[PDB]
């Protein structure tokens, strides 16, 4: 919850 | 180039890998993981999952989907995606890998930052700064830097 | 021996595994739901089943998976929608017509789903405007031989089983059928637990016919861990996927046989597998066969 909101993704093209 | 020497990483045939991996314990997968045929159909889902149309908040989703969808614990897939910078892409090769070699996490790995890969960062040697940019690239070192500074 | 070595258990632990699946998937005290399935999904005629009183997650996932491996031998296009994101709170009609493809064959199926388990949200969620369409879009299907509909309406439920159960049969000729899952005994209940942990796989193996009977007669004897965990089951809310949980880490975890053999008869509890280490999500799948 306090880490994963911070973390951003990459997404896939 | 289109080519480069990563590709070792990506190219581990799951066929290879006897399903269950020994290294797939039972605090870091759920029940229905261990009821997938084959170390492929788990890849082949997995990869599934992560091309999802997610935005880069939604990482408290796609944990939740990977962990209904393929049956990886969430803390595990905070732990995986911590590692990886978020990278989504290298999270196929992140298995592969811990699979193959039967270590989790996989150690010399490019784009999957160890323990000691981090305490490496934390200084300011250039020696050890020489090495991680060998194994990780400039890419991912400014990166995890940009990550480290905020997280 | 045999039982004592790595390689051995390597591969019957693969063969549990794909049983264990296999038989907590099948509903075996619903023997009709395979012809059942195959009659009303392999047809070009239009039905709406109503699943009633599927109360066990076992059920659902049992259910679905039969109903997937029913029209996974169909040749002619099947559509599946679904229901669910659309009916809470012509853009359907032409969402169905788009994966309408009469070039790739000529008559179709259309699977719409639709799964409503949870009782707690009794008070129908659903606008009759996305229902009123629903129904208009089967009434052009109904009226159109080249395509049928398929409903499967999956429902514990009965505030919104009844809502479409009345509107479906108004507006539409389609005539709807319930298939009701049987209420168990405790004593049934007890009876095909113990049959879902009885492996018939590898039938001249001398190991195999050494573990089911381990299994047997640890049921019969009620000072014994095994029975002990039977009995709180008769009171926990998900006995089939909790023992199935259980069961699959137990199997999962040991290196050997006698391993196996060992933690069955001296390791398996309530305390050493807490049900709070699993999620029993109602709406939860296996993966698939091959």
């Amino acid at each position: 919850f306090t880490v994963l909101r911070k973390l951003n993704l990459v997404p896939i093209k | 180039s289109d080519f480069s020497n990563e590709d070792i990483y990506d190219n581990i045939d799951p066929d290879t890998i006897s399903f269950p991996p020994k290294i797939a314990t039972t605090d870091l997968f759920l029940p229905l993981f261990f009821h997938f045929g084959s170390t492929r159909q788990f890849m082949d889902k997995l990869h599934e999952v992560i091309s999802g149309d997610y935005e880069p908040s939604q990482a408290e989703k796609l944990v939740q989907d990977l962990c209904d969808e393929t049956g990886i614990r969430k803390n595990f897939s905070t732990s995986i995606l911590t590692c990886l910078s978020g990278d989504l892409m290298v999270f196929p090769r992140y298995f592969l890998n811990m699979f193959k070699d039967n270590v989790n996490p996989p150690p010399n790995v490019p784009g999957i930052w160890t323990h000691d890969d981090d305490e490496s960062l934390k200084s300011n040697d250039q020696e050890q700064i020489r090495k991680l940019v060998k194994k990780h690239g400039t890419g991912r070192m400014e990166m995890r830097k940009r990550f480290f500074e905020k997280d | 021996k045999e039982r004592v070595d790595h390689v051995f258990y390597q591969k019957f632990k693969s063969m549990a595994l794909q049983e264990l699946g296999t038989n907590y998937l099948s509903i075996s005290y619903v023997p009709s739901l395979s012809k059942f399935l195959s009659k009303n999904l392999r047809s070009m005629k239009n039905c709406i089943v109503f699943f009633d009183k599927v109360e066990h997650i076992h059920q659902y996932a049992g259910i679905d998976r039969a109903v997937s491996e029913t029209l996974s031998l169909v040749d002619i296009n099947v559509v599946i929608i679904e229901m669910n994101d659309y009916l809470m709170k012509s853009d359907l009609m032409m969402m169905v017509m788009r994966k309408i493809n009469n070039d790739e064959s000529i008559d179709h199926i259309v699977y719409f789903k639709f799964e409503q388990l949870d009782k707690l949200s009794t008070s129908t969620i659903i606008e009759p405007s996305k229902l009123t369409e629903f129904i208009n879009v089967l009434s052009v299907l109904e009226k159109s031989n080249n395509i049928a509909f398929k409903v499967l309406i999956y429902s514990n439920n009965v505030s919104i089983s009844s809502l479409l159960s009345t509107s479906l049969k108004k507006k539409l000729n389609t005539k709807y059928t319930v298939f009701e899952m049987p209420i168990l005994t405790c004593a049934q209940e007890q009876e095909y637990l113990k049959k879902m942990i009885k492996f018939t796989f590898d039938s001249g193996s001398k190991l195999l016919q050494s573990y089911n009977s381990l299994v047997t007669c640890q049921l019969n004897n009620k000072e014994s861990n095994l029975a002990i965990f039977f009995e709180f089951l008769k009171v926990f809310p998900h006995p089939f996927t909790y023992l199935f949980n259980a069961y699959t880490e137990i199997i999962v975890q040991s290196r050997t046989f006698d391993e196996l053999l060992d933690k069955i008869r001296n390791r398996l509890t309530i305390k050493n597998y807490p049900h709070s280490a699993y999620n029993f999500k109602k709406n939860q799948r296996l993966p698939l066969k091959l």
